[PDB]
């Protein structure tokens, strides 16, 4: 029914036909997917819940009429409804690392995506792309990676064609993984698990992810497959925060913040989760299949932790980090 | 009048399809409409009877009008509208 | 002196807003209290006030009124309530009220007028009045 | 004729006009190539690109001819012309209360010689010519971009250079900068064609 | 009859149209003697 | 403007001049916004008669510049114009 | 409940205090600038509401960029904004901020302020009078008095 | 400014709009000037000068001021004209130059004012004669209203 | 016909070196620049109170563009499309198809106030009165897409504001 | 003709070839200046892919006044008068890559 045919040259002001609902798009991976839509030319409704005026930063990234703001409610499912009606793609991002008071793992990670999936088949919309974590398992004892997976499973029952998507420890700007590590200062040294020597991590980047859930939307035949985004290199976590401390000039010093009412710093499920090495599955596709080229880690180490230099490293001395050890 | 979808129709003769993503504009905000459909008010008009064979219809108003135009009423059956208006008139049988 | 007038009409100031009540409402709604001929009200509540002995500028102002339109506008004063017909009174397009020289009626002039709805749900959203162009083929229903 | 439309000419100023064009050009035959006199008394000289300053020099510091203000200098793009740009220098004598047009022709490649020497004014005008024309000028103190972009390519002012341009800038948040992407307007620049099929003036005609 | 914005019979009245800055304070001998004796009386 | 006398003295003498005589805030003398309906004039052209527009056609007056001399196929010094007159000092005010 | 009410009182009383005292920087860039300092003039006196022209951007609330945005002054404008501190918005004057205006079709005019940054509140007009600029920063005020950010805090 | 505001009152009373008016069209005026308006402008010149010698208390004699401006940009005047200056520039420096004396347009030969002239070709003389140029441009404006001519406001 | 500004000698007389000197020494003329701004402490402030009270506006005013009316209802619009050519923005986009009843009317009448620069040479073009730009100066938005004004919107602005619009028309259409 | 600076084809190499160094030493400076995500190599690769653009040209004329184009933005970038975003431009990134396979061409449009 809302098939659009594809006219222009891909830019600002193309048309793209992809009336998009991207779920969540006030976060780390969501600026970046609706850029992409964006700069393609494709109409990305926006469903929000904070403040509007937090959500002033995907403004700019569509042309005029193309960036549609509507308030949604994750317990109103007339809320999806509305929301998800004219979409002819859905992509689910809505995830927290720490649960809330009104909303828990089981709710941001089952009952929500559950009631997205379950709506939009109704409402007909043609693919839905779901972000699962590569590390998330049924029975692995973390409720974050535990509950991602019960929700994924519900996803394909409601939504039989969907393309799920499992990213592993995205890494940019405004990410949570690398600036994480660069913000020990808080935490005295460098708290590490048995001095994090027995986790190796394979950290994708975030641009990558968000070309690749565009890629996976335009590929025919990606409906219905679980892809899962893994990134170009596995770093020992040790080795890794070495590097993260490198190249942000930071003193290497290898060595409550759930109660946190605001935002907490960390949590236990984290904390398990840092110190959990990454899994790795060669059954599934990959970045290669929708035909991104994972970039490595390297490259954009800096631009990420740069900004994170204490006094006189981004400038005068400016050491170069080497490259540190991949566990390959 | 209002389209099976339940947008309004404007006196333009449009409404966003049911397939039409571009309905979701209007999704929590109203679609502006005018209310006073044009073709129906001067419907509403009489048609003047004028024993004259032409008469001049500026709009009312001289210089508030429009160009002044002289219409011809020989033609029985039809009735000379205005160019401009779209007043109709006539002559008397 | 001339200073104890000036103290008088103050007192008579507060006095013509209708007491203390309504002299302190002036002064919070309006940050204004100074008095003035009621000129007239329009039927949204909004009424208008006209003092010769002011400077050009203030002359002629306007206490808008407490519910207009089913919005509260007690504290939220915004400057589009005033009425299409006012606003040449107000605006010193004209020197004559409406009240003295009604406009002239017609029926395709709106019966209430809205203050500017911009970031309200009944705000305006652009769209295209025309229709599809280029009609496409419909394939056979039937099969061959 | 008369009347308050048409505009009064006074005949006067046209014959002082002329009678220093013929004063110029015997000065200076080696570069003086043509001497018009406008309708509306605006005299204008002709010079061969090779005379910009000799030719400025005489009309700035001779006695009668004492133009030292450099007015106005621009460039009209004719590409019907193999010189297709044209430099045209506006002077002013304060001292005779009268203004003069030095117009030289020039390629998109031939330098031109810079009369920043004759008037310290040239500086910024000949820098202006440069960026939005591409008119070279030789032995310029400093010819760069004046009015562009730093980082802009191409000459805007030339008529084959689009109105909307080729480039357009947006911010974009994952390279978290100002980009600039291909030019795609949502409304395109409705060309008008609005000139008459009937010729309006006789006296400009062009015989075939 | 022509009923356009015209100058009033007579036309208008003057218009000042020079500085008028005019002159005050007393003279320089004057000013001196007394800012000195308001110190003499002080000093006393 | 409705100020108290003493108001006024104050305020005069401080300026040094009578503010009171000229005041910037406007208050009466301000012309009336509502004014009478205007009738403004016709032009010398609304004629009837001996209005042909060829005896005032001063856009198709114009002519091509006139070429002094060009390169293509005892006389006295000539100046642009005649040299410009010594402006003289004003009568009104010589010195400001 | 109370934790909602004492929620949305200090939220209130938090929106009072910026809309009260909203500190705008003078980003004139164009026509509209002068129409700007009018607002600032007398008649007006948009320091009567609290907004104090601010001459630092370190320490403004909102940036009224007044005037054509060249491609040149770009990204200046985009710098200038992310050194704002933070609640930071936009208000775009004249129809060339808004969307180019008189120079739409210019080859060195960005379509429109709203590319480079996020506009909060547009004032029409070329230029538009110093009330309807006037009346767009108290359309900000009440904007931001319909702000409701400890409250979605609290409710979520 | 808001004497400055008073006379963009008078640019929107007689086109609409008060600081672009597009009234000054090739051909003459676009309309007439709407009754009423030239009174007005009587009354905001006669007290216009009072306005500019309250200017003058507070700079012209400020020894700050002085300190600011004298001798501050000294221009020669052969300077200035090879440098292609005009206007003000060149009569700060003394060069007795003035489109509307040496090259009269439209009607200013047939009004009558002085143009000042620096002696110094600093900053403070251009400030003075910028001033002196307000003072005259009053004479002028006197002289208009006194001889504004009826007839058409547009070529016939 | 040229005035010396400045250009006046300094007379070396005692008392007036002494009055310089005076001037100097007791900061007169700085006493005399601050007696000025306290003067204008005491005048009264030109402020208007917004927006309780308006400023002073002329029935030649321009502003929100509206499409108004013939008095019977129909609209003044002819699809002339004069309006579209003579706007110096390209501001203005009209399509017309030939009606039910068979009269020129527009199908789109679109003009983005967004690049409107608000010259009026629209109105001033159309031959039936039909665009007006009105009197409302109050019309700012809060996203971009409002200010591009559909058909529907210029109407819909034309009957709100047809009262005032026709007063000022009727009041100025003399002069025009 | 006047040639702008050089009279034949080897003088005007001799300019590139100045220019050519001038742009290589300068890109170390520019990624710390600016702040570059760029690598100093890619960079010079940029520098390099820029003068192989225009490597087609044989009138020494044009040669001329490309080089005084190159040395224009070497001031430029060199003075700072530049941004980082404008020494980005080079390095198209945003813009998406437009295909040279004519089935593809297809696909994408209309594009001729
Ligand atoms: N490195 C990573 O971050 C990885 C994350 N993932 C998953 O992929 C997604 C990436 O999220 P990202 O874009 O980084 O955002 P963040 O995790 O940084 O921020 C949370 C995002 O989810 C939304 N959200 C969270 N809880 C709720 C809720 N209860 N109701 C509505 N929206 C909610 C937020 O919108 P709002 O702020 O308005 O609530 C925001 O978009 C998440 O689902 C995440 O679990 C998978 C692999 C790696
Ligand atoms: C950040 C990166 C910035 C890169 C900026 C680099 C520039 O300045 S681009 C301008 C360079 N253009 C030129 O050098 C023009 C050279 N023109 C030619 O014709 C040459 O190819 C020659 C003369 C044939 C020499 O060719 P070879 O080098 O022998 O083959
Ligand atoms: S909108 Fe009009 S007044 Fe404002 S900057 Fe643009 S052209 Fe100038
Ligand atoms: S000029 Fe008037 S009649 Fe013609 S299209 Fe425009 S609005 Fe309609
Ligand atoms: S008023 Fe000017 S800018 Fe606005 S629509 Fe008319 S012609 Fe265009």
């Amino acid at each position: 029914h809302h098939a659009l045919i594809p006219h222009g040259k891909g830019g600002r002001s193309s048309v793209s036909g992809i009336v998009a609902t991207v779920f969540g798009a006030t976060g780390f991976l969501g600026r970046y997917v609706v850029n992409h839509l964006g700069r393609m030319g494709s109409q990305v409704i926006v469903p929000y819940r904070c403040e509007p005026y937090d959500t002033m930063h995907l403004r700019p990234m569509g042309d005029l009429g193309q960036i549609i703001f509507m308030e949604w409610n994750g317990k109103d499912k007339d809320s999806i409804r509305k929301v998800v009606e004219h979409s002819n793609v859905v992509i689910n991002l809505v995830g927290r690392e720490w649960e809330t008071k009104n909303f828990d793992f089981e709710d941001v990670f089952v009952k929500i995506p559950h009631a997205i999936a379950q709506v939009s088949k109704e409402a007909g919309v043609e693919k839905l792309i779901h972000i699962s974590h590569l590390n998330a398992d049924i029975k692995s004892p973390s409720r974050y990676l535990r509950s991602k997976a019960v929700g994924e499973k519900e996803v394909r029952a409601a939504f039989p064609e969907a393309t799920i998507i499992k990213p592993s420890d995205i890494f940019g700007r405004e990410d949570r993984f690398l600036n994480y590590f660069a913000s020990m200062r808080w935490f005295g040294g460098v708290p590490l698990i048995s001095l994090g020597k027995e986790t190796v991590k394979q950290p994708v980047y975030i641009v990558d992810v968000s070309k690749g859930i565009i890629n996976a939307i335009k590929d025919p035949d990606a409906k219905g497959k679980t892809f899962a985004f893994v990134g170009p290199n596995r770093y020992l976590l040790f080795d890794l925060v070495q590097y993260i401390f490198a190249v942000a000039y930071r003193p290497f010093l290898p060595y409550l913040f759930e109660v946190s009412p605001f935002e907490p710093w960390t949590t236990r499920d984290k904390v398990e989760r840092v110190h959990m090495s990454d899994m790795t599955l060669p059954h599934l596709p990959g970045l290669e299949d929708l035909g991104i080229q994972a970039t490595p880690l390297e490259l954009k180490a800096i631009e990420v932790l740069r900004r994170h230099r204490t006094y006189r490293w981004l400038t005068s001395e400016m050491e170069d980090v080497k490259p540190a050890k991949t566990v390959n | 009048r209002t389209s099976p979808t339940g947008e309004k129709v404007t006196h333009t003769g449009q409404a966003y399809d049911d397939g039409d993503y571009r309905r979701v504009r209007f999704s929590d905000r109203q679609k502006e409409v005018n209310e006073n459909f044009a073709i129906d008010l001067i419907a509403e008009q009489p048609v003047s009877e004028v024993g004259s064979r032409v008469i001049s219809c500026d709009g009312g108003g001289g210089a508030l009008g429009h160009p002044r135009v002289y219409i011809n009423l020989d033609k029985e059956t039809k009735t000379g509208t205005c160019g401009y208006c779209g007043l109709q008139f006539r002559q008397p049988h | 002196m001339e200073l104890v007038q000036v103290l008088r009409r103050g007192l008579q100031q507060v006095s013509g807003h209708g007491g203390l009540r309504g002299y302190l409402r002036v002064l919070f709604r309006a940050n204004d209290v100074r008095v003035g001929t009621l000129v007239g009200e329009d039927k949204y509540g909004n009424k208008y006030y006209e003092d010769n002995k002011q400077f050009f500028g203030r002359h002629r102002w306007v206490i808008y009124t407490t519910e207009m339109n089913g919005r509260d506008t007690f504290w939220d004063v915004d400057g589009s309530m005033v009425p299409p017909e006012w606003h040449r009174w107000l605006h010193c397009m004209t020197d004559d009220p409406p009240t003295t020289k009604p406009p002239t009626a017609r029926k395709y002039i709106w019966t209430n007028h809205k203050f500017n709805v911009s970031g309200t749900p009944q705000q305006y959203v652009p769209y295209s009045t025309t229709r599809k162009k280029i009609q496409e083929w419909v394939p056979p229903s039937t099969p061959y | 004729d008369t009347r308050p439309t048409i505009r009064p000419r006074n005949d006067v100023v046209h014959k002082q006009l002329s009678a220093f064009g013929q004063y110029v050009a015997e000065i200076l035959p080696k570069y003086v190539q043509q001497v018009q006199v406008s309708c509306f008394n605006e005299l204008e000289i002709f010079i061969h690109p090779d005379g910009v300053i000799p030719v400025l020099t005489f009309l700035r510091d001779h006695t009668n001819a004492q133009f030292k203000s450099l007015a106005d200098l621009t460039a009209v793009d004719v590409p019907t012309r193999q010189n297709r740009f044209e430099i045209v220098y506006n002077l002013l004598s304060l001292r005779f209360n009268s203004r003069i047009r030095v117009k030289t022709y020039t390629d998109e490649l031939t330098p031109i010689e810079s009369s920043v020497t004759v008037y310290k004014a040239a500086n910024w005008y000949e820098r202006e010519i440069w960026d939005m024309f591409g008119v070279f000028f030789a032995n310029h103190p400093d010819l760069r971009r004046i009015l562009t972009d730093y980082g802009f390519e191409g000459h805007p002012f030339r008529k084959d250079f689009p109105l909307s341009g080729y480039v357009e800038l947006r911010y974009d948040d994952e390279v978290k900068r100002v980009v600039a992407e291909p030019v795609e307007l949502a409304q395109e620049f409705r060309k008008f064609d609005l000139n008459s099929p009937w010729e309006a003036f006789p006296a400009y005609r062009q015989p075939p | 009859k022509v009923k356009q914005d015209m100058p009033p019979p007579g036309g208008y009245g003057p218009i000042d149209y020079k500085r008028n800055l005019p002159r005050r304070g007393l003279s320089g001998y004057s000013m001196f003697a007394v800012g000195i004796g308001t110190l003499l009386f002080g000093y006393w | 403007a409705s100020a108290t006398r003493v108001i006024q003295l104050l305020r005069n003498w401080a300026s040094g001049r009578d503010l009171q005589a000229k005041l910037q805030l406007r208050y009466q003398e301000i012309s009336k916004r509502t004014q009478p309906p205007p009738k403004l004039p016709v032009g010398p052209s609304h004629k009837l008669s001996n209005n042909y527009y060829c005896t005032r056609d001063g856009r198709r007056e114009a002519m091509p510049p006139s070429i002094v001399m060009s390169s293509q196929k005892e006389k006295k010094a000539v100046t642009p114009a005649p040299p410009i007159k010594r402006w003289e000092l004003s009568k009104d005010q010589p010195y400001l | 409940s109370r934790g909602e009410y004492v929620v949305a009182k200090l939220d209130d009383l938090v929106n009072w205090a910026r809309r009260s005292s909203l500190w705008p920087m003078t980003f004139g860039l164009a026509c509209c600038a002068v129409e700007m300092m009018h607002m600032a003039a007398p008649r007006y006196d948009m320091d009567r509401f609290g907004v104090v022209f601010r001459a630092s951007p370190r320490q403004s609330d909102v940036m009224i960029v007044a005037g054509t945005l060249t491609n040149k002054m770009a990204p200046a404008l985009r710098k200038v904004y992310d050194q704002m501190p933070e609640p930071r918005y936009v208000v775009s004057m004249g129809s060339c901020a808004n969307g180019g205006g008189y120079y739409h079709y210019s080859y060195s005019v960005v379509r429109g302020c709203d590319r480079i940054v996020p506009v909060d509140i547009y004032v029409p007009g070329c230029p538009p009078t110093a009330e309807a600029l006037l009346y767009g920063i108290l359309q900000l005020q009440r904007k931001i008095k319909r702000e409701k950010r400890l409250r979605i805090w609290y409710r979520r | 400014f808001e004497e400055r505001e008073k006379m963009f009152e008078f640019y929107e009373r007689v086109s609409g709009a008060r600081m672009h008016a597009a009234y000054i069209r090739p051909g003459g005026v676009h309309q007439d000037l709407p009754l009423g308006l030239l009174d007005d402008i009587y009354e905001f010149s006669k007290n216009f000068s009072f306005r500019i010698d309250e200017l003058e208390e507070m700079l012209t004699n400020n020894r700050i001021w002085r300190n600011r401006t004298v001798d501050i940009g000294v221009v020669t005047a052969e300077d200035a004209l090879n440098y292609g200056f005009s206007g003000v520039m060149l009569r700060g420096s003394g060069i007795q130059w003035d489109l509307r004396k040496t090259q009269p347009y439209d009607v200013y030969d047939q009004v009558e004012f002085d143009v000042p002239i620096g002696s110094r070709g600093d900053c403070y003389d251009r400030y003075l004669c910028r001033v002196e140029e307000m003072r005259q441009s009053l004479r002028i404006i006197s002289q208009c209203l006194n001889k504004m001519p009826p007839g058409e406001i547009k070529v016939d | 016909t040229y005035k010396f500004v400045n250009m006046r000698e300094p007379s070396m007389d005692m008392k007036s070196v002494t009055d310089r000197a005076a001037q100097t020494l007791l900061w007169t003329e700085l006493v005399r620049g601050l007696g000025m701004t306290l003067s204008y402490l005491f005048r009264e402030p030109a402020t208007i109170n917004y927006p309780f009270e308006k400023g002073p506006l002329s029935p030649r005013f321009r502003g929100e563009h509206a499409l108004r009316r013939y008095p019977s209802g129909e609209e003044r619009c002819i699809a002339c499309k004069l309006c579209e050519a003579v706007c110096p923005a390209q501001a203005i986009t009209i399509e017309a198809e030939p009606r039910a009843d068979g009269s020129r009317r527009t199908t789109r009448y679109d003009i983005d106030m967004t690049k409107c620069i608000y010259c009026g040479f629209c109105q001033e073009a159309c031959p039936v009165d039909a665009i007006v730009e009105g009197p409302n100066f109050e019309f700012s938005t809060e996203t971009h897409e409002e200010l591009l004004y559909n058909k529907e919107k210029l109407l819909n602005n034309g009957d709100k504001w047809e009262a005032e619009i026709a007063a000022n028309i009727q009041a100025d259409y003399l002069y025009r | 003709v006047k040639p702008i600076f050089s009279r034949d084809m080897n003088e005007a190499k001799r300019r590139v070839r100045e220019l050519y160094r001038a742009w290589y030493r300068e890109v170390p400076n520019t990624v710390h200046l600016f702040q570059l995500d760029i690598s100093v190599k890619q960079g010079r690769d940029k520098v390099r892919e820029m003068f192989m653009k225009n490597a087609h040209v044989t009138d020494p004329r044009v040669v001329d006044l490309l080089v005084i184009k190159g040395k224009m933005e070497l001031e430029e970038t060199i003075n700072v008068w530049k941004q980082r975003t404008h020494i980005m431009r080079f390095f198209h990134e945003t813009e998406a890559p437009r295909p040279t396979d004519f089935l593809s061409k297809f696909y994408v449009g209309h594009d001729p």
